[PDB]
């Protein structure tokens, strides 16, 4: 079929131990370990990968080596337990000749009080944010073109266009956003970390700061960006609402990066401090001050250096029994946008957040000869884990003891499902055992009249076991049930070492 | 052939036919258990699941051949001799621990006849 | 798969962080109709280790009590004051709330005071797919005089699969911390049993 690469983190539990990752390889029918080289083991001591983002354009290939002005390159960021993010450039073409796996670029979250827990790390058309379940946020602004996109958990041999991906309301602050904040061009300290700021005194490399930062008084678990507005979030905590959020941008921030921006393409520069004292002023804030307003905003930017103070605004809130809402995601209906969303005790939900605060679909205790063995694994879920969506209108939730697919539309019978269709909801009963992670490669797709569709997968866990299994999957046209069978696994024989959440780095 | 005669005779007793041995379920129990160490094992588990190190494979992902088709024999020794009646009894048997423990070991001998 | 010897492997979400958690059941010890004895009904040891941060295991022995509608109601108002029961109880109210948050508990109640004249009409629990129960940790399983552990744990037990989820209560602390356990898959699936009874 394909093979297929991808990396998963180990995180360890003694002290003083190292807490990495490691490179998988799927090949044939066999699991592999990849013999490669990574960073020191010094940086990952008492510090684990908590987060990974892979970063590539979406229609150009990548490149294949390290003179173009459009950038090509790939692109791996790392988020740490202490507050560290790794940038590192060219990482395909390490991996297959077998270089050293070395960061090209530090970014740190300044403004903070190494136990630091990543709620999330995510990019969107050039902002990365990164959350932590404290409630706090950091935007870092990117030189990259907009074709640059992030690589998901996820293949499909079809690419349809029920994300907001590829491409009058926004105020003037955007606009100069927008105008002053533009991909330059790849040359000589022409980076991704161009319009960054760093810390005036990991070796050598120096150390950025974030362009902004949010706090916001709630704490969040999961937390996603909205890929129609880019100074959009939206978050979800624990027996707390689903939350939509915006920037407040003021205009003493935007006046401020983009003459900023404008004096840093008029003339490496590691220190600007030092390039003050050349020019006769003892600090960047004087020279931009006699180069130029709020004057709260103003000093808040240069007491912390340039990371700006930002507050954010609620645009949109849901509305005992408690809600333990796990994942959620954002769909385009084929603001035209649904939020379909996965709670621990097995219930589904999607809203329509222009139009109602209530959602407009639940299924709620879904636990609650062939029609035997469909009521039989119906009653053997028991807590939701994840859910992906392979069109506008396909769930594929995996639970702990097994796969469903659940057509959101044609469902229209709430507590007696046995009166809808065939097709609707389809389940395949395989016991996990307790999850944390999965990678959905649909390797045969065959969508027919009526919008029935049948497929060939394959699937990627990672479990509290210790094992990273590889299995292979059906589900028909027409039948109630499916087929699963289990194609490869290893175990991990430590008993301090985890097998944490993986990403998907290719696929064939 | 003198322990199969006994656990058939073990397993046959009912609520009514509570006088030989007395309805007790831990020998029934004891005896779903020497049934199902009877037809499980690492190569039977590797071709009805399938299609130091720090990372080494599972037991039942690495012969098996022989070892599958001598538990698929002592499958149909143990059908020809009558205990699969006996165990679809004890799937409409009273107390749950028999109950499902009967329901796992028939639902294994099915697919191993098969 | 509530036998002495039975080892259950999860996680625990404590604040925000996630912790590892390992029970190694002791003794098994479940009465049947009649019961008015306060001889613990399971006995184990709980351990709980670091999987985010570097944090060190700390293990304890615990003692649980099952919920049988005759004696030890689902309310922690039937239940006797007694010195060793008075640990089991906070309030109805939350008891209330804690067990609603469970599914099989509204199914079950579907087919204060109704809920237990309802439940006076129950059948034996024994015979029930779930088993609702409450786990209180006693003291330190190493050495006992060489305390975090003041609050108790609802726990919902399914046979069929044979899973444990549940949540912590203490009053001083942050509210429902899930548990969400699974049985420890062995190396053989032969497996052979040893016995032992107290004289």
């Amino acid at each position: 079929t394909g093979r297929i690469q991808f990396a998963v983190s180990t995180p360890c539990n003694t002290k003083g131990k190292p807490s990495g990752y490691r490179l998988f390889e799927f090949k044939n029918d066999r699991l592999a370990l990849v013999p490669s080289e990574r960073g020191c083991t010094k940086v990952d001591v008492n510090a684990n990968i908590q987060a990974f983002c892979y970063l590539r354009p979406n229609g150009r290939d990548t490149s294949i080596s390290p003179t173009h002005i459009l950038d090509s390159c790939d692109y791996m960021v790392l988020a740490k337990s202490n507050g560290f993010i790794e940038i590192i450039s060219n990482y395909q073409y390490k991996i297959k000749n077998g270089l050293r796996l070395a960061p090209s670029y530090i970014l740190r979250c300044t403004p903070e009080d190494s136990d630091y827990m990543i709620a999330g790390l995510e990019y969107s058309q050039g902002l990365l944010y990164c959350c932590m379940c404290s409630g706090r946020i950091y935007v870092f602004v990117m030189n990259l073109p907009t074709d640059y996109i992030q690589y998901k958990n996820m293949y499909n041999p079809m690419f349809p266009d029920c994300f907001f991906k590829v491409h009058t309301h926004s105020s003037e602050e955007e606009k100069l956003f927008e105008g002053s904040t533009r991909y330059t061009g790849r040359s000589c300290s022409k980076h991704i970390c161009y319009f960054l700021l760093p810390i005036e005194p990991y070796q050598g490399l120096p150390i950025y700061r974030p362009s902004m930062y949010l706090h916001i008084e709630r704490g969040i678990s999961t937390f996603h960006i909205n890929p129609l507005d880019r100074f959009c979030f939206m978050t979800v905590s624990p027996r707390s609402p689903l939350f939509i959020r915006k920037i407040i941008l003021p205009l003493t921030y935007v006046t401020f990066l983009s003459t900023f921006i404008s004096l840093k393409n008029s003339i490496e520069i590691l220190s600007w401090d030092n390039v003050a004292q050349q020019n006769g002023f003892g600090s960047l804030f004087s020279w931009i001050s006699n180069k130029f307003i709020n004057s709260t905003i103003w000093d808040d930017i240069v007491k912390y250096s340039g990371t700006g103070m930002l507050d954010s605004g609620i645009v949109w809130k849901q509305r005992r029994r408690n809600t333990f809402m796990v994942d959620f995601e954002i769909v385009e209906k084929i603001k035209k946008m649904d939020i379909v969303c996965i709670d621990h005790f097995v219930t589904l939900s999607a809203f329509r957040p222009r139009y109602y605060d209530e959602p407009i679909i639940k299924i709620d205790s879904l636990s609650n000869d062939e029609t035997a063995q469909f009521k039989q694994a119906l009653g053997n879920l028991c807590s939701f884990k994840k859910l992906f969506m392979l069109d506008d209108s396909l769930c594929f939730i995996l639970d702990t003891h097994g796969v469903l697919l659940i057509n959101r539309f044609e469902i229209k019978n709430t507590k007696n499902l046995l009166r809808n269709s065939k097709d609707t909801i389809r389940i395949i009963p395989h016991d996990f055992g307790l999850i944390n992670d999965t990678i959905v490669i649909i390797n045969d797709i065959d969508v027919g009249t009526d919008n029935v569709c049948a497929l060939t997968f394959h699937l990627v866990v990672t479990s509290m076991a210790g094992e990273i299994t590889v299995l292979k999957g059906e589900f028909f046209k027409n039948c109630r049930l499916g087929r699963i069978k289990l194609c490869d696994s290893l175990k991990l024989n430590r008993k301090d070492r985890f097998v944490d959440k993986l990403a998907l780095i290719d696929y064939d | 052939d003198e322990i199969l005669n006994i656990m058939s005779e073990i397993l046959v007793e009912t609520t009514t036919d509570s006088s030989s041995y007395g309805n007790d379920s831990n020998l029934k129990l004891a005896c779903l258990w020497v049934l199902n160490n009877l037809l499980w094992n690492s190569s039977v588990s590797h071709y009805t699941q399938y299609a130091g190190d720090e990372f080494v494979r599972t037991p039942a992902a690495k012969s098996n051949v022989q070892v599958t088709r001598a538990t698929v024999e002592r499958c149909r020794k143990l059908v020809e001799v009558g205990l699969y009646d006996l165990v679809r009894k004890n799937i409409t048997d009273e107390s749950l621990s028999v109950r499902e423990k009967a329901r796992t070991l028939l639902y294994h001998m099915d697919l191993l006849l098969k | 798969y509530l036998r002495p010897r039975m080892q259950f492997t999860g996680y625990q979400i404590s604040g925000y962080k996630r912790y590892q958690v390992t029970v190694n059941l002791k003794t098994v010890d479940l009465p049947k109709k009649d019961c008015t004895s306060l001889s613990p009904h399971l006995s184990g040891f709980l351990s709980i280790r670091g999987l985010t941060n570097q944090h060190p295991e700390i293990s304890t022995y615990f003692e649980a009590y099952a919920v049988n509608h005759k004696e030890l109601g689902f309310l922690s108002s039937s239940w006797k004051d007694e010195p060793v029961l008075n640990e089991f109880k906070a309030t109805d109210q939350t008891d209330l709330e804690h067990w609603i948050n469970f599914p099989s508990f509204r199914q079950l109640f579907l087919m204060i005071s109704r809920i237990f004249s309802q439940e006076k009409q129950f059948d034996n629990y024994l015979n029930e797919r779930f088993i609702f129960m409450k786990w209180k940790e006693k003291f330190l399983v190493p050495d006992a005089l060489l305390a975090s552990y003041d609050g108790f744990y609802y726990i919902v037990h399914d046979q069929v699969t044979g899973n444990i989820q549940g949540f912590y209560y203490h009053q001083d602390a942050e509210k429902f911390q899930q548990l969400e356990l699974v049985p420890s898959l062995k190396n053989k699936v032969e497996s052979s049993d040893c016995s032992f009874e107290f004289a």
